[PDB]
């Protein structure tokens, strides 16, 4: 009820760096802003691991089967994760920029792309335990000149090529009794050599550069070595290209060019394929799978992905987020589905496990501000600055009535009665409550009263009136029934903002410019008790922030505020790096959250490293998009002072850390904020961390288990092996005194195999109570995962309850039977 | 690998004199012929007090500071029992034959120990307690 | 001895132990290798960062360190490693048992001495190969020749001589022959430590007289010599910067600096290092450069630097005292006291007896600063208590922080030894702050904690008041008077609502911190050592005397779990970041790892050494154990968070062929079990050699023969069969058949069938038995039936427990 842990975050799909796809083509890894997602494509989930990196990302890899994830900052911070495990294994530090991480197809060795050498290094391994200094550099590779742009290996793990920003395209191995096999080096091109490549014969070379050249190197004659036997060109005129793939075992190019273009071709013919316009915006990254049917773009420049088939035109997903523009989220009285806003005005639905945008409605022009659900999660709503509030349901997902005032002003905030007709908007303009009906556009009533702007509004679940925030430091009250038309208003002394009600609807909880909570009695006028934020926050100084954190007023206030579904808990986050989770009744915060721990976003840190404080000026302040290599990124376009206004780039600043909007999910005291970053979700959903067991098996090796004592892996051994034999041995090896500790340890992934071998075996069994044993330590061990998944656990648990009546409880009733029998003919009396 | 050594006792061997008892945080029994560490016990965590042996297989073991008393196996090389006083073991005297032990405890207390390495039972709690107190309080 | 849980990472906090460390140098610059025990750690000598850790524990504590450019050699017992970047590359294993005493590198050559005053001499197989792994030879000292063995350095110029010196003598050996091309006459002194020159042919000899020898050898001559008084050389090195300076190293802690053109001592340093473990244990003037390495024994690696001199004119006259530089320490004394700081698992605050806290990062090696004891300005105007020579604050016994309001105010309060009040510090100022907290009943602080709110500290006295101070101003708040006995753990929920405290009167006192009333008072048999709670879970564990941890449920105001299993007093213990778990470690040398909704002992770790202090992390992934030797933090990585292991009772006995498989009939005896084959018997059943059987059964009054063919006869002719029952007077037959049935439960196999044929005997005898009630007879085999039948209600207990909650778990 207390512990909250990261779960997933969502969106933003592309920021900065490589994208990958697994061994399989389920997989795919993308960065975010300082996190990997990885979205699972057929088995359509989407998933970011559980901690964050300390800058933006640029170099990205997974293993070759899927067990080590290496993700590289801008820096060089490079993490070793266990990705099946989901765990941090190892934070090493290189000390250049990097640019590939690749691993080995081998899988035993991966290497890395830094300044001009190249490092490889061997793999550390995953069974091993983690160590201090897993990391052991093979060899190093210096030969080139500038920074070394691109990377690859052969299919073979025995070669390994690597080309540079300088000409140079240049061929290993890596063991240097290979090195007099083959070590040369290519040259010959014109300009940035973006990418070369071994072809799926080890024979061909392909050699692409930045002009839009490819030569064809082969080991051939004119004692004789490596000359280009053509060029191609696909004369792009004015555009160059950014990224490029090859797909060797179908000999596929894949281009991505400055104007946004991509081009296909088969490469000992050069043919194309097909040119597809991904927009304005260059594509950043390419990638194929092994498989290579699917391709995978990015860009940078919007912040999309595109999954597209490169044979049948067709997507798998187009996805497109929006940064520092999420500005509304609401879970649903149903705990599957999430609504996200936008100020770009696409509000999306998310599934919470299987985090897609189910939906989505493009059809506000502005920015939408406030959404909240009602009738059980049926009708969701949305009010903006587009000057509207438009309805949509979640059956056909449609636009109901965009509810409109006189004079097209915008709206601050929305609030819904479960009763839906009635609902509420204030102004951040117009400062009168509007109340529509649902079914007629008209306005209700223009409540007034407010002098400067209505902050937020909320209903109660209870008596359903109204609570309104001015700037005017008062609250208003609205009871708008029994033909009353009644209010009162609720001094408070400091600026108000960010209202929010319990669900009960006699207290209210709200945030002023201090930064204190305070709670209002609604049955009487005057404050229940207030709760302190202005200490306990953290703020984070910006590196243009010419005073500290300790006395900044930057953040240390609260934009949203929420109750929890007792009403006895509150979580409440700001413009700040701080989320907030205060006990209603007790009045004291129970835990504090980072949002993000990132070095480009702004405000994440509370004391800036002095070495970056030099004579005049930061070291950071300095503007560092004119030595960019490419005239696009050169480019300034940033007006001095927007804040929050459309781009990224136009801030001239760093994005500060700030979480708009915060809500409470109703079943599993689950809590999600759409943060700067994103979607965040914190959950009480535990142990839903993925965990692999015993990682590699005969027969032999669980029975030596048996022999070993090693009870619950001897059980995993044996229910990765799906024989019956051998489960009904290692079912009835283990002792009664640590069946309890067997299963409670046992994972969720042999959770409906296990339940059903219990579920089937014991209704023919003599082992009725040893049974027994096993299904009282399962379900009271992890019944928690039946909880959530009901229909996983459907098949099995109806054979269980098969046993437990037809075949246990038979043989009780048969007990109870002859007991009261006993108890009846020994405590009665005879005749005669 | 004694380089702190502060509390001593001989075994009463016979004529023989031989495997002495040191210790400071950890016990060493120590041959004197052949200049060996021959058995090691881990003492207590403090620095060790006092260091009594009673009987052929059992010794006590005590900790400057802290409450509790241990009674080691001598050939066992494990510890027979612990005995635990009320407060911080300030002295230590034991009788003839492991009948009784007296502890004085730095509170100000008398803790007495009967049959110490009787017959869960490991745990053994101070049997009596002489305090001493004027007339007056 | 061997974890599964948990397994050894590195010693967390250690700098150097005191064996004389090595200096090398990457093309213009320079690392240090030091030991710690079984460990060696590099440096770069620019900023004392981290470079190398060794990738194994060796088996026995490193006696020598040399270091050529990238491979640095280590030498413990019998076994010499060269390492490339503390990697185990080539283990040379000498050919005695003897202990290796020192070792030199110069040439195709490796030479390391052993105690029995013989060197071992290891070539290169190629001098185009860069590590010596080719044995060459074993050459000796015999007692005509040399003493024992104190160094073997290799001055420069002199092909393939080896210059071996003893505590009497220099000797010098042609390698590639072994023979001894020269032996020097005995100084009279005991010589103690060696060094070679930037001048030709001079060894430097430091005497266990305060004397240090400058020594040729193309002379054989003693050509200066230079006096100490009453002081013993333990370290020698020379400034090849520039000008002639020469380092000379106490075993006192002290460092003299000579300019030998000049005759004259520069400037002595005092007390750079700790005199009792060891003093100046090794400097070295880091080659043509101004600034000397030095380290001690006390955990500790300073640098120092002559500054550049300020005459102008003169130069080398006028010479600047050497000024301190970098320095990585430790704590001289092992830690009494550790605790994890931050909640990301980055610091670790450590407590010794060598008076001081240390704010270790595990982060980063170099971010471990030792924390301040500087008083703030005292906020009274009156001056304060204590001695004008500053002392260090007494060695501590608890702590505690929380880290909610960091840097507003203090979060650090620490028990401190034989002291009335405890102090209070700032974990962001790295200082002690400016409130002490007292026990306001004249007696010892000996368990402290802190609110989560940051807005209070808790602090129990010995006579047993706990005193609520502010860590705003410093105020208390209120003074709870329940123990008579003395305070030994105190807590609170993580609500800030409900107070626990755990005492040495045995009491564990349930009160609110909102309210201000007793709610609860437990007690417990043993007096009670100490007090760990889990926020997140709102237990509280506690140790007692009675060697036992007892796990306390704060709600349901009793006892949720009790693990006995200990063998000695209980050090400490901890819970798990989600309270699964709880870490325990004992004066038994056991660190023994629990799995608390069961309650058993899942694993113990044997240990050599006996581990005092324990402290899961607040991540799940860290472990840090304190010895009793040893001064740093031994890191324990948690296997549970990377995948799993067994979770058995299998402590205290250490303290196929045709892929199939026939059924056990029964696991344990214990257990009850049904008939073979059908299941529908029952079904059935409740819907003459046979008494002649069950007489010879009866006569033995055992009728393990009957339920034999009682299961095997037809269910039809038991409908004659027990409808025969030959009883009017005795009820022999019925109180055998009885007795042969409860006696068939006995076994607890064929559980349901020995019913079916109870409830067959109502439809046969009911009447039989019931017309003739109260006959103490068939009463008694009856009670019998009961005693037997009481049992297999848990299977009643089990079926109806695991129903409902099939059902309530499927529905919600």
């Amino acid at each position: 009820k207390s512990d909250f842990k990261f779960s997933n975050l969502l969106g933003t799909v592309y920021r900065q760096g490589n994208i990958t796809f697994s061994d399989d083509g389920k997989q795919l890894l993308s960065p975010v802003g300082n996190r990997v997602s990885v979205f699972d494509l057929i088995n359509n989930k989407s998933f970011t691991f559980e901690y964050e990196h300390r800058k933006n990302i640029a170099a990205i890899d997974l293993n070759k089967q899927g067990t080590l994830l290496i993700s590289i900052d801008e820096d060089g911070r490079a993490i070793l994760v266990n990705f099946k495990a989901r765990n941090v294994l190892h934070h090493f530090n290189f000390k250049e920029k990097c640019s590939a991480v690749k691993f080995s197809p081998d899988g035993r060795l991966f290497a890395l792309a830094s300044g001009r050498f190249l490092q490889i290094w061997k793999t550390p391994d995953v069974n091993k335990d983690r160590q201090f200094a897993p990391f052991v550099r093979h060899r190093v590779h210096a030969g080139h000149f500038q920074d070394i742009t691109s990377l690859t290996w052969s299919q073979d793990s025995r070669f390994i090529l690597t080309t540079s920003k300088d000409l140079s395209a240049k061929i290993w191995s890596v063991d240097s009794e290979e090195k007099n096999l083959a070590a040369t080096t290519f040259n010959g091109h014109r300009d940035y050599v973006m990418g070369a490549f071994f072809s799926h014969d080890q024979e061909k070379i392909y050699t692409v550069s930045k002009d839009g050249a490819v030569f064809v190197w082969e080991f051939t004659k004119r004692k004789y070595s490596w000359r280009i036997t053509k060029k191609h060109f696909f004369y792009a005129n004015q555009a160059k290209v950014k990224c490029v793939t090859f797909h060797p075992a179908t000999r596929l190019l894949a281009v991505g060019f400055t104007s946004g273009e991509f081009r296909l071709y088969d490469l000992p013919d050069f043919t194309l394929i097909q040119q597809l316009s991904m927009g304005q915006n260059p594509v950043n990254t390419v990638s194929v799978n092994q498989t290579g049917e699917w391709l995978a773009f990015g860009s940078s420049k919007l912040g999309q992905l595109l999954v597209y088939e490169w044979q049948s035109e067709s997507y798998i997903l187009k996805q497109q987020g929006h940064f520092d523009s999420t500005n509304s989220l609401a879970y649903s009285p149903d705990g599957s589905r999430v609504v996200t806003a936008s100020e770009d005005g696409k509000i999306k639905v998310w599934d919470i496990t299987s985090g897609f945008c189910l939906a989505t409605f493009e059809e506000h022009t502005s920015s939408v501000t406030a959404v909240q659900f009602a009738k059980r999660g049926q009708v969701m709503f949305s009010s903006s600055l587009d000057g509207t509030v438009r309805a949509w349901d979640l059956i056909r997902y449609r636009n109901f009535r965009t509810f409109t005032g006189t004079e097209r002003i915008q709206f601050n905030c929305l609030a819904v009665d479960p009763s839906g007709e009635v609902v509420c908007a204030g102004s951040l303009d117009n400062f009168d409550i509007h109340v529509w009906s649902v079914q007629t556009g008209q306005l209700l009533d223009a409540l007034s009263g407010h002098e400067g702007p209505v902050s937020c509004l909320s209903f109660s679940q209870e008596n359903s009136v109204l609570a309104s925030a001015s700037w005017d430091k008062t609250i208003r009250i609205w009871s708008i029934f029994g033909r009353s038309q009644q209010v009162e208003p609720i001094e408070v002394y400091s600026d108000v903002l960010a209202l929010s009600m319990r669900p009960d609807g006699k207290e209210v909880a709200v945030s002023t410019l201090k930064g204190q909570i305070s709670i209002f009695n609604i049955e009487d006028a005057k404050q229940v008790g207030n709760i302190d934020c202005r200490k306990d926050i953290i703020s984070g100084r910006f590196n243009q922030d010419r005073f500290t954190a300790k006395n900044s007023e930057r953040s240390k206030f609260f934009t949203t505020i929420h109750y929890s579904f007792d009403g006895m808990a509150i979580v409440a986050g700001g413009n700040n790096n701080s989320i907030c989770l205060y006990d209603v009744p007790n009045e004291v915060l129970l835990k504090r959250f980072i949002v993000s721990r990132n070095m480009a976003l702004n405000g994440t840190l509370e004391f800036l490293n002095s070495k970056k404080m030099t004579e005049a000026g930061s070291l950071d302040l300095i503007d560092d998009a004119g030595e960019n290599s490419d005239l696009e990124d050169r480019i300034d376009n940033s007006l001095p002072g927007s804040q929050r206004g459309g781009d990224l780039s136009t801030r001239k600043m760093r994005p500060e850390v700030r979480v708009t909007s915060v809500q409470f999910s109703p079943t599993a005291n689950a809590f999600a904020a759409a943060s700067t970053e994103g979607l965040l979700i914190y959950s009480t959903n535990d142990t839903i961390l993925f965990d692999p067991f015993d990682l590699d098996v005969t027969p032999h090796s669980t029975v030596e288990a048996l022999r070993e004592k090693q009870f619950l892996n001897a059980l995993v051994m044996a229910f990765r092996l799906n024989e019956e034999y051998l489960i009904n041995k290692v079912y009835e090896a283990i002792p009664i005194k640590e069946i309890p500790l067997v299963a409670s340890n046992i994972p969720a992934i042999y959770l409906p195999r296990i339940l059903k071998f219990i579920g089937d075996f014991a209704i023919e069994s003599q082992h009725i109570e040893f049974n027994l044993i096993w299904i009282k330590a399962l379900l009271s061990a992890s019944g928690g995962y039946i909880n959530e998944h009901k229909y996983l656990f459907s098949t099995a648990m109806r054979s269980i309850q098969r046993f437990i009546v037809r075949v246990a409880k038979e043989v009780v009733n048969t007990t109870t039977d002859n007991k009261y029998t006993y108890r009846f003919l020994v405590s009665t009396d005879g005749s005669m | 690998n004694c380089v702190q050594l502060n509390k001593l006792t001989i075994v009463p061997a016979g004529d023989s004199v031989a495997q002495l008892l040191v210790a400071s945080h950890s016990i060493s029994l120590i041959d004197i012929e052949e200049k060996k560490v021959v058995m090691t016990f881990p003492g207590h965590v403090s620095p060790v007090s006092t260091l009594q042996v009673i009987t052929n297989e059992f010794f006590i073991s005590g900790a400057e500071g802290d409450r509790f008393l241990n009674v080691y196996d001598i050939h066992s090389g494990m510890t027979k029992c612990v005995l635990v006083a009320e407060s911080d073991i300030k002295e230590l005297s034991h009788s003839g034959q492991a009948d009784s032990i007296a502890v004085t405890t730095e509170d100000g207390s008398l803790e007495i120990f009967v049959d110490p390495l009787v017959s869960g039972n490991k745990s053994k709690k101070s049997s009596k307690k002489i305090q001493i107190v004027s007339k007056d309080g | 001895k061997n974890s599964k849980i948990f397994s050894p990472f590195r010693i967390i906090g250690n700098v150097s132990n005191g064996v004389p460390f090595a200096t090398g140098t990457l093309g213009s610059t320079f690392y240090i290798v030091t030991c710690v025990g079984k460990t060696f750690q590099i440096y770069d000598a620019n900023t004392l960062h981290l470079l190398f850790v060794s990738e194994k524990e060796t088996p026995s504590s490193i006696v020598a360190l040399s270091a050529h450019f990238h491979y640095v050699y280590a030498a413990y017992e019998n076994k010499v490693g060269i390492y490339k970047r503390g990697i185990e590359e080539h283990l040379l294993e000498l050919e005695t048992d003897a202990n290796v005493e020192h070792l030199c590198i110069f040439g195709d050559y490796l030479c390391a001495s052993t105690d029995d005053n013989s060197i071992f001499i290891y070539k290169k197989s190629d001098p185009q190969d860069k590590y010596p792994s080719e044995f060459y030879t074993k050459l000796t000292v015999t007692e005509i020749q040399g003493g024992e063995i104190v160094s073997l350095q290799h001055l420069a110029t002199y092909l393939n001589k080896l210059t071996v010196v003893t505590k009497s003598n220099v000797l010098l050996f042609n390698v590639r022959t072994g023979k001894l091309v020269f032996t020097s006459n005995e100084f009279p002194d005991q010589i103690t430590t060696a060094e070679p020159a930037p001048v030709l042919d001079i060894i430097a000899l430091g005497t266990v007289t305060g004397e240090v020898i400058m020594f040729n050898m193309r002379k054989g001559k003693r050509i200066r010599t230079i006096k100490i008084p009453q002081s013993r050389i333990s370290s020698l090195s020379f400034r090849t910067d520039g000008s002639s300076h020469l380092s000379v190293g106490t075993s006192s802690g002290d460092l003299i600096f000579y300019d030998l053109d000049r005759r004259s001592r520069i400037h002595v340093l005092k007390n750079i290092h700790r005199e009792s473990y060891g003093g100046v244990t090794q400097a070295t003037f880091l080659n043509g450069q101004p600034i000397i390495v030095t380290s001690g024994g006390d955990n500790s690696l300073k640098e120092y630097v002559f500054d550049p001199s300020l005459s102008q004119g003169s130069g080398d006259v006028v010479v600047q005292p050497p000024r301190y530089l970098r320095s990585r320490g430790g704590h001289s004394q092992p830690p009494s006291y550790i605790a994890f700081a931050d909640s990301q698992s980055h610091f670790m605050l450590s407590a010794s007896k060598d008076r001081s806290l240390w704010s270790f990062s595990l982060r980063k090696d170099a971010q471990s600063q030792e924390m301040s004891q500087r008083l703030h300005k005292k906020q009274d105007g009156g001056r304060v208590g204590g001695s004008t020579i500053k002392s260090k604050f007494p060695e501590i016994v608890a702590l505690a922080i929380e880290n909610a309001r960091i840097g507003e105010w203090e979060n650090i309060i620490t028990a401190h030894k034989d002291e009335k009040f405890a102090r209070t510090w700032d974990m962001r100022n790295k200082r002690v702050g400016r409130w002490t907290f007292d026990t306001t009943d004249d007696g010892f602080v000996k368990s402290v904690a802190m609110s989560q709110c940051g807005n209070f500290g808790f602090i129990g006295s010995s006579n047993g008041s706990i005193t609520i101070y502010n860590m705003q101003s410093g105020i208390l708040r209120k003074k709870y008077k329940l123990h008579k006995r003395a305070v030994t753990g105190i807590s609170l929920d993580g609500m800030n609502r409900k107070m626990v405290s755990c005492g040495l009167d045995g009491i564990v006192g349930f009160y609110d911190f909102n309210k201000s009333t007793l709610l609860g008072k437990l007690k417990l048999d043993a007096p009670i050592t100490a007090m760990v709670y889990h926020r997140s879970s709102d237990l509280f564990a506690l140790a007692l005397d009675d060697l036992s941890i007892v796990v306390i449920d704060a709600v349901t105001q009793r006892v949720v779990r009790q693990l006995w299993g200990h063998s000695n007093r209980i050090t400490a213990f901890d819970f798990s970041p989600e309270g699964r778990w709880i870490v325990s470690a004992s004066l038994d040398s056991t660190i023994r790892t629990w799995d608390l909704p069961t309650g058993g002992c899942i694993d113990g770790i044997i240990v050599d050494n006996v581990a005092t202090n324990v402290k899961f992390s607040p991540n799940g992934d860290l472990l840090a154990t304190t010895h009793v030797t040893g001064n740093g933090i031994c890191i324990w990585t948690n296997r549970a968070q990377f995948k799993t292991v067994s979770t058995r009772t299998i402590d205290e006995s250490e303290f196929i062929d045709f892929n199939t498989y026939t059924s056990l009939e029964q696991i344990d005896k214990e257990l009850l079990t049904l008939s073979i084959g059908p299941r529908s018997k029952m079904n059935t059943l409740l819907h003459s050699h046979f008494t002649k059987q069950l007489r010879e059964g009866s006569q033995s009054k055992d009728y393990s023969s009957l339920l034999a063919t009682l299961i095997n006869f037809s269910p039809a002719a038991v409908d004659l069969e027990i409808r025969s029952l030959n009883s009017f007077e005795p009820f022999d037959e019925i109180v055998w058949f009885i007795d042969a049935l409860t006696q068939g439960l006995k076994s607890n196999k064929n559980f349901e069938l020995y019913e079916t044929f109870m409830s067959l005997l109502f439809k046969a005898h009911g009447d039989v038995i019931h017309a003739n009630n109260k006959n103490q007879d068939i009463a008694s085999a009856l009670q019998n039936w009961e005693d037997v039948h009481k049992k297999e209600d848990r299977l009643d207990d089990l079926v109806k427990f695991c129903m409902g909650v099939a059902a309530f778990v499927t529905t919600a």
